[PDB]
């Protein structure tokens, strides 16, 4: 003589099972001065999520030489000025983020 | 004979913990 | 700037959209409450979420989705579920009475009072859109409200917007394993409707995905959630190019210029690889050649149809992860070398490749394992006429004695609809047979 | 919100109604006083389907109690759970029917039916989105088989679009409890085919043999038969009341089970059923459920389903299970028994799934079947009718209330026509 | 029941080292398996929420000892009458081999 | 490059393979979880011979496990070092052969071998440049003796130019565990001599004698016997996996050891072997290593070298040592035992020097000898075979599954021909 009562949706994703007494009171204090509406995206910011810091290729550097790029692109008669510039840019961006403080879950966001 | 021999021979015990076989320096 | 509009009509459409929106939220890092967990600032010079989500300005984002159904069950259960604060309250359109497996009910009597409200919602949702790319519609064809509302919405959209592309992810009935009995009728009628008004259609029957789940994941107790997760993975792999960088970016417009030789031929079937569990992933090579060969392995298709019975017209495979053009080309060359895959004579080059650097995301508690490489394939072939032939056989075998026709005619449907649908199916099969010949 | 009203009449109908309301209240967690004392929230969002709403914190069932004599209503109100039904919903005469279809349908029924039509119209207008009606009564008796079908005709005239279920306890001659059963049985069957959209016949002999053979109890009363019928009744509308993976309502069942307008006679069953000694020694799996599902001796009717061929069938599974096994089992039972399923229709079994099993059970399934084997009952009733009517036995009681032999002849002709047109599909090949 | 409770602490103690705190116990609690989660009676969120509320109003940073640990589960054994049910909770929650 | 794949069948073969993989993993510094933690460069220098590299940087052996019974399969899966193997490579039947060669070679083997041949083809086409195959099985057990030899036939049919190695444990008379053992032993030999390029024979009684006398162990077991066999097996491919002064591979060994096409049955042995008590009293030198090598009591076989004459012999030396010492020792022993060596081939000893000794020893020796004394085992087996076959005992099991007595007669005739032609060269003189 049980009821069970756990539908497939609830087993799949979740069931909230929350909302104590003080939680609702605490959450209402968030919108004491919260206002509906928005401004516009200031343009020149809408783009795709960039991953590589190079062009036309995925900049990957690891200990294994077959996927280090710099080890692979050393056949040139000289030292290419794209890899060193990218590394210096990464270090400079790291330092600039440390000066401000962002820790944005990865260095690539900022 | 059955009741006194087989039916009441075993107790709740003898079932509690049942485990069988599982699958120089010198120098 | 680039975004799509997703339409989810019918129980199957809603239950697929639920999983795909879960996947999108997890992929973009949006919490189920809709709020990003901060730590995504620094002037944030990229709206990777703009394709699927639109920000309200301070915190949360709302999906570009609309939900339709005439029974309130799934809609209210989503409203009361854990995603209650995500969706917009007035874009979960719900009805009052079920359509009850009746195309006439879904298309002539009770769909009229809902289609106007749905069109108003779509217009409102598209006005604030600025770079509209197309429509993505999910529905079930062997169902009353599904087929009826899908047909009505496609017909009204094709005249209210016109040249805008729309992509259809339908679910035709499986060859033998099926639920309903009167499903051939409204399946035929919905095929009749979608033939002229759907730009690209994808077949997503259930027996093939059951076979895939049993053979690959070694799962003997599958349900609809697993199939929905696979379909969500397919959709995400298809639309990753609109929101992530890659060596070869393929937009939504390089389908109706790349996979459709003729206006009447736009039906295709999909595939996906790799599909492995969380225990055997570490013992596998999982190379580009291996995953591409798994894609072309005939039993791995997402529709119950044998490609060996027909030729290939045009294939487009989208690689994501850390693939390389050199080994992509090498694998394609090996495919062309192997005899068992036959193309059509008038198509000497038959591949389009798209590459993306984003590795696939993995939902917690799922069946798929964490992988670094994946490929999703959409192939147009002449072997798809078999499903139409068997559906036609199932239709006319019971239509010979006018079974279940009073149910359809008592709601206002004229009897000639069945005849004209049959003739148009016969014409479509004739066109496929004529195209499949050599020259 | 697709809510349905309940009408019960006659002694048997009143007993089935009382047991059904007890089962529904127990399942939803409703006290006999009408107060909710459940645990989960799933039991309240769909409470309005079967229960109206009243001030004071209590729910009232939307049922109409109707008869020509107050004895059975006295009994049901005196018994437990008798406080739920509204005192305004009791409609009764002062004379009785006396096993006379003419008395129940022409003289007293006509003058009494106004009040019950008024209360039914009141409830129907009170409910917002009506879904249909469900009737429980008996055909071998007077007051039910007459005035209930008169009310059926009136309600079908008033509400043409709504659906109408019916749970008729047709009489089996093996256990005969009246000498004039064939007459009013044929008269009621002749009137049911024009109006009732779904009919689900029941046999007391079938119930008795099920309880003796499966449940294995020596002295069964009417209570356990009523409980079995109530379980079958409540299994039909599970998906309309609880969430599931494949929702299916009454109109879906009708449109998926009725090929032709005059073939709306079904035969039902329930599973799992087991004796009390073997309660814990049997495994609850989809294969076992579907194996007991198609057993001929598990049916609620005396007709043998292996003497004919199924046209269509429907399965309403309950509990958390796998759609793959459900569909594979359906395909397997359709293939291994291809002889017993008519060939000119493919995939003549419908599967539906609900996520909430009954209290105390893990999974359960209800089978509703449209089979050619139901014609034996009509054939035997028509044979008895002809044998008794050849000599005009007991005919003066019927004809003394304005009833003429022409209607008897027409009813016999209609029943014979139904049998002929219903059995002519058994050998039909496309 | 006492030695089973005592044995449960030792495996917890060796995992958390010298000291044991409420936060450490909460982290080490195995919400995934449980006796009832496998039977799908309730979700993981109920069990963890019930556990922290049952552990009182104590601050997570405070450290408890063996006597405090035994006293808390003395109540759990007191209310639980099924000896098999009590055994399965301890072994599954704290990974008793 | 020049890598080899490993396939094992039967219970004894599976145990041999499991201990061999443990030994190889220990020598190459691969942990049971498949992660590399070696201490020297030469450990990883040539790891491609026996292992495959998957995603994530872990190594999996290219071993294919075949059987008809899942018991030993589950045991080896749950045992130590059972996580290295790829789960897909496990292929097994569900019935078993019951120590019946006919059952393992005609009824279930023919229907099961398709999948294992598919996976073998997959591995062979995946490897860069195949060197050969090596197989571990026994000639007493029905399933191994039949399925292994059928798979040898298929593999030789599909890959003609590669090398095939078999480490087979032949029946012993004093230590017997099966009563139908001579039958399937002779049946296995008949098919093996036709296709196998090399064959290596081991005896349980010989292993017991070695471990009891040379090792002085009180309670030996299958673990110890498998360890001995595994060390002797890895001694062969030591020189292929490690550098040396005179490197030699499998083809080199075959050419230098096989004079005539059908005379390819060898006996092996390992040195040094000393007890724990006498561990510190010994001095490891080439003379004493060669003395223990040529000692008859060190052979892995019950055949006595003094009952025949050596055709050719090979000695693979591991460790840093001078070549002149080895050459002088070989010449000295060949001159001292000239009566025991065949005289129409001069310098019938081949020596190879490798610079990497086994882990824990400064020096080690592996010996492979082709001598005329091996005919005794076939003589005893054929004697038992004809003694049982003259009465047709136990023959109905083989005759009821497709075979007949003509196959047995042909196998006996082929074994006798092998014995006679192998004895001919013993007394053949120049
Ligand atoms: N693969 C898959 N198929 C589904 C799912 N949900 C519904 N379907 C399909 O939908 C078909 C029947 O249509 P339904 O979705 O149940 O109902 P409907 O399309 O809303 O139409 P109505 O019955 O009138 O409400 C079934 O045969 C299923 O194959 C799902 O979640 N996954
Ligand atoms: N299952 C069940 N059947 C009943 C019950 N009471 C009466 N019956 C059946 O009803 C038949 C008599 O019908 P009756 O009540 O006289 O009809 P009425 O006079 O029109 O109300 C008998 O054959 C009984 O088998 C009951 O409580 N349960
Ligand atoms: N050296 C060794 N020999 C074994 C082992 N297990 C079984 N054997 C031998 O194998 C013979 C029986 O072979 P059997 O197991 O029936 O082979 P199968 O039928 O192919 O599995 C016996 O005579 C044993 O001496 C083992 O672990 N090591
Ligand atoms: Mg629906």
């Amino acid at each position: 003589e049980k009821f069970f009562g756990m539908t497939t949706y609830q087993q799949s994703f979740s069931r909230p099972l929350k909302e104590t007494a003080h939680q609702i009171i605490a959450q209402s204090e968030k919108k004491i001065n919260h206002f509906a509406g928005t401004n516009e995206r200031p343009v020149h910011q809408q783009s795709t999520k960039m991953t590589s810091v190079l062009t036309a290729e995925k900049y990957k550097n690891e200990q294994e030489p077959k996927d280090n790029t710099s080890i692979q692109r050393s056949w040139l008669p000289y030292k290419d000025k794209a890899l060193q510039v990218a590394e210096n840019n990464l270090i400079k961006n790291q330092t600039l983020n440390q000066t401000k403080g962002f820790t944005p879950f990865n260095p690539l966001i900022t | 004979v059955y009741k006194v021999d087989v039916s009441n021979a075993v107790q709740p015990k003898d079932y509690q913990n049942h485990t069988h076989v599982k699958k120089p320096n010198n120098e | 700037m680039r975004e799509v509009i997703s339409i989810h009509v019918g129980q199957g459409g809603i239950q697929v959209g639920n999983a795909c929106w879960e996947l999108f939220c997890l992929e973009h890092g949006i919490q189920p409450d809709g709020q990003m967990p901060s730590d995504r600032t620094i002037g944030g010079g990229d709206d990777a979420f703009n394709t699927f989500f639109s920000e309200t300005g301070a915190g949360k984002h709302v999906p570009r989705a609309v939900f339709l159904d005439l029974e309130p069950t799934v809609i209210d259960e989503v409203r009361t579920g854990t995603y209650r604060q995500l969706f917009h309250p007035e874009q979960l359109i719900s009805g009052k009475e079920d359509a009850a497996n009746n195309f006439a009910r879904g298309h002539y009597t009770i769909g009229k009072e809902i289609v106007d409200l749905c069109l108003d919602r779509i217009r409102k949702l598209a006005d604030n859109c600025t770079g509209l790319q197309g429509f993505l519609v999910f529905n079930s064809v062997g169902g009353g409200t599904g087929s009826g509302l899908g047909s009505l919405l496609l017909e009204r959209l094709s005249v209210d917007y016109g040249k805008k592309s729309k992509l259809g992810f339908t679910i035709y009935p499986s060859p033998q394993v099926s639920t309903a009995v009167v499903e051939p009728y409204n399946s035929i009628l919905s095929t009749h409707s979608l033939l002229e008004h759907t730009d690209v259609a994808v077949m997503l029957d259930n027996e093939a995905i059951y076979d895939i789940c049993r053979r690959n994941l070694d799962i003997e107790r599958p349900t609809y959630t697993n199939l929905n997760r696979l379909i969500a993975q397919v959709i995400s792999s298809l639309t990753a190019s609109l929101r992530f960088d890659g060596a070869l970016n393929v937009d939504i417009t390089e389908f109706q210029t790349n996979l459709v030789p003729y206006p009447r031929i736009h039906f295709m079937l999909s595939s996906y690889a790799p599909i492995i569990s969380a225990e055997k992933a570490y013992h596998e090579q999982l190379s580009v050649a291996e995953i591409t060969n798994s894609a072309f392995e005939p039993a791995n298709m997402m529709a119950k149809c044998d490609p060996r019975h027909g030729k290939y017209m045009a294939c487009s495979m989208m690689y994501r992860g850390d693939v390389v053009p050199k080994d992509v080309n090498a694998s394609i060359a090996t495919i062309k070398t192997k005899r068992t895959i036959q193309f059509v004579d008038w198509c000497p080059t038959g591949f389009k490749v798209g590459i993306n650097y984003q590795p696939p995301t993995v939902v917690p508690g799922g069946d798929l394992a964490k992988v670094m490489r994946a490929v999703c394939m959409i192939s147009n072939s002449t072997a798809i006429a078999e499903v139409f032939s068997r559906l036609d056989h199932k239709f006319d075998l019971m239509y010979a004695k006018r079974a279940f026709v009073h149910w359809y005619v008592g709601e206002g449907m004229e009897e000639g609809e069945f005849s004209e649908a049959r003739e148009d199916l016969a014409a479509l099969e004739k066109d496929y047979e004529e195209v499949g010949i050599e020259t | 919100m697709r809510e349905i009203v309940h009408i019960q009449g006659g002694q048997c109908g009143n007993q089935i109604g009382a047991k059904f309301w007890e089962v529904i209240s127990d399942e939803h967690g409703i006290d006999p006083t009408g107060t909710y004392h459940g645990d989960s929230d799933l039991q309240l969002e769909r409470i309005n389907v079967y229960y109206n709403e009243a001030t004071g914190g209590r729910y009232v069932p939307r049922a109409i109690l109707m008869d020509l004599e107050p004895g059975t209503m006295d009994s049901v109100r005196a018994g437990p759970f008798g406080q739920l039904f509204r005192p305004d919903n009791f409609v009764f005469g002062q004379t009785g029917a006396g096993n006379n279809w003419a008395k129940g349908h022409y003289t007293e029924g006509a003058e009494l039916i106004d009040s019950v039509l008024d209360v039914v119209r009141k409830e129907a207008e009170g409910c917002d989105c009506l879904q249909g009606f469900q009737i429980t009564h008996s055909l071998g008796g007077g007051t039910g088989s007459g005035m209930g079908t008169l009310l059926i005709s009136k309600v079908r005239e008033e509400y043409p679009d709504r659906i109408m279920e019916t749970f008729s306890v047709v009489p089996s001659p093996k256990v005969s409890d009246t000498v004039v059963e064939p007459y009013n049985a044929t008269l009621s069957v002749h009137q049911l085919v024009e109006n009732a959209d779904e009919c689900m016949v029941i046999d007391n002999e079938a119930l008795y043999d099920i309880c003796f053979r499966t449940l294995k109890l020596t002295t069964p009363t009417y209570g356990d038969l009523n409980h079995l019928v109530s379980a079958a009744m409540s299994g039909v509308t599970c998906c309309l009341r609880f969430p599931g993976q494949l929702n299916s309502d009454l109109r879906k069942l009708a449109v998926n089970l009725i090929p032709f307008p005059r073939l709306h006679f079904f035969m039902i069953g329930f599973a799992p059923l087991t004796s009390r000694g073997s309660q814990q020694y049997r495994a609850l799996t989809v294969p076992e459920l579907t194996q007991q599902m198609f057993d001929a001796k598990n049916m609620m009717c005396a007709a043998d389903p292996r003497h004919g061929r199924y046209l269509t069938a429907s399965a309403l599974f309950r509990g958390r299970m796998s759609t793959k096994e459900v569909d594979e089992q359906m395909l397997n039972v359709q293939n291994k028994n291809s002889s017993y399923f008519v060939e000119w229709i493919p995939n003549n079994i419908k599967s539906s799934i609900c996520d909430i099993p009954p209290k105390g059970l893990k999974m359960a399934v209800t089978f509703v079947g449209n089979s050619t084997a139901i014609q034996e009952m009509f054939k035997r009733v028509a044979e008895q009718f002809t044998a008794m009517f050849r000599r005009k036995a007991f005919l003066h009681w019927y004809t003394g209330e304005g009833m003429d032999e022409m209607e008897f002849t027409e009813a016999e002709s209609n029943m014979n026509d139904l049998v002929s047109e219903y059995q002519q599909y058994q050998d039909a090949t496309a | 029941r006492r030695n089973l409770i005592n044995l449960a602490y030792d495996v917890l103690a060796e995992k958390l080292g010298q000291n044991v705190t409420l936060s450490g116990i909460f982290s080490a609690f195995n919400k995934i398996r449980h006796p009832d989660v496998v039977k799908k009676y309730g979700t993981d969120k109920e069990i963890f929420n019930n556990f922290v509320l049952s552990w009182g109003n104590l601050n997570p940073h405070i450290a408890i000892s063996r006597e405090q640990f035994e006293s808390y589960y003395h109540d759990f054994s007191a209310c639980v009458d099924k000896e098999d049910y009590f055994e399965v909770v301890l072994k599954n929650s704290w990974d008793i081999p």
